[PDB]
């Protein structure tokens, strides 16, 4: 059922300059992430921190600190280059996580190997009024 | 037989969360196949604040008027 | 983490999951539509609360739903 | 007036009559042919095609790029049959990119 890529370290990175934007101490103690892709030639591109990098022929590694950093820098690979891309959170453990996309496909297309979380069955005007769960610690919306 | 107010029918909404609610619109297309909770399609005069004009509805939030 | 919730008025129509932008949403297969389709919201501990899909869905009234709720590193968007 | 329309389709290509102040889906909703919509009211990509010849008043159509409607897609449900059309359906993915 889609077994997940691997995170292959020794993955070249982007030929960057260096700037003021990159990793900090959350990437030292908290968490960071780290985003992969193809790049059928070397080609220049906007950094999602600073100014202009160029990525390489072939697999490249990019490690950033938020998962809106790599979405943003994969949706602009995505569609204005055709590119495919994945990342995965670093832990400071030295945990990886594949992290996107999750069963393979993208979630703007329907798959049948997904389950519903989060779904009520019944329209938006049909929560109970906050008087009938005071007290207890749920709320209209939890049904 | 088919379900529903006629197509080109004038209707009157009853779902208060709407916004042309106690209003009237037209409808322009049941959906006969059963399985579909909102099968009524009503297409209305005025813009609503998203600047949409048409909604789907079940058949009980619509009541005929004349 | 923030909450957000679907709606059985939802028509399918996935301009939710497109606009969101830290991949909380996706598409599962359903029955209740013409679309067969629904969304669902299976990562809410990456959702930031900006309310990105909310504008982008068409239904009155609406079929996705975020209600803000405790912040922690990731909904707050703190880089450091 | 009313225009005839020309539908390309996996189902085949058919052919309805239907008056210019029209939205093209109601009107292949009138004869019969089946089309795919999801929102019928210009707001998302499930009603997507494109023409063969002449060209449709887009006027109240949104959600679309500044050039959706310069290089040949447009959304069924929004859209007036100015002219006698020949156009696409199911053209939603190959629009989506
Ligand atoms: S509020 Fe923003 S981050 Fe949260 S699910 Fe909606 S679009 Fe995604
Ligand atoms: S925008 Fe609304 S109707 Fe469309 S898929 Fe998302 S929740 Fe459903
Ligand atoms: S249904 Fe999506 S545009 Fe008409």
């Amino acid at each position: 059922g889609f077994t997940p890529p691997e995170l292959d370290p020794n993955t070249p990175s982007p030929i960057f300059g260096g700037s003021t934007g990159g990793l900090l101490r959350k990437a030292q103690v908290e968490e960071f992430y780290v985003i992969t892709w193809e790049s059928p030639k070397e080609q220049i591109f906007e950094m999602p921190t600073g100014g202009a990098a160029i990525m390489r022929e072939g697999p490249n590694l990019l490690k950033l600190a938020r998962k809106e950093q790599c979405l943003a820098l994969g949706t602009r690979l995505r569609s204005k280059y055709k590119i495919k891309y994945q990342f995965y959170r670093v832990f400071p453990s030295g945990e990886v996580q594949y992290l996107h996309p999750k069963d393979g496909v993208y979630p703007e297309k329907v798959n049948p190997g997904r389950q519903g979380v989060g779904v009520n069955f019944r329209s938006i005007g049909k929560n109970v009024s906050p008087i009938e769960v005071k007290f207890t610690g749920k709320q209209p919306y939890d049904l | 037989p088919p379900i529903g107010p006629k197509r080109g029918a004038k209707v009157k909404i009853l779902r208060q969360e709407s916004y042309w609610y106690k209003g009237t619109g037209s409808v322009v297309a049941v959906d006969q196949d059963p399985n579909t909770r909102y099968p009524v399609v009503v297409r209305f005069n005025k813009v609503n604040y998203a600047n949409v004009s048409t909604n789907n509805y079940a058949l009980d939030e619509v009541e005929e008027v004349k | 983490s923030h909450s957000v919730k679907i709606y059985d008025t939802c028509i399918g129509c996935t301009q939710c999951v497109r606009a969101c932008p830290t991949d909380v949403l996706e598409m599962i297969p359903w029955g209740g539509c013409k679309a067969k389709q629904i969304a669902s919201a299976p990562r809410t501990e990456d959702c930031v609360g900006c309310k990105r899909c909310e504008s982008a869905c068409p239904t009155d009234f609406l079929s996705v739903r975020v209600y803000l709720w405790h912040e922690t590193t990731r909904s707050m968007g703190l880089a450091y | 007036a009313s225009y005839k329309v020309k539908l390309v389709t996996p189902d085949g290509t058919q052919e309805f009559e239907c008056p210019s102040d029209v939205y093209i889906l109601d009107h292949a909703e009138e004869v019969g042919i089946d089309l795919p919509y999801s929102c019928r009211a210009g707001s998302c990509s499930s009603c997507a095609g494109k023409v063969v010849g002449g060209e449709v008043d887009q006027s109240d159509g949104s959600f679309l790029d500044d050039e959706q409607i310069e290089a040949g897609f447009v959304l069924t449900c929004v859209a007036y049959p100015t002219s006698d059309v020949v156009i696409e359906t199911h053209k939603e993915e190959d629009l989506t990119a």
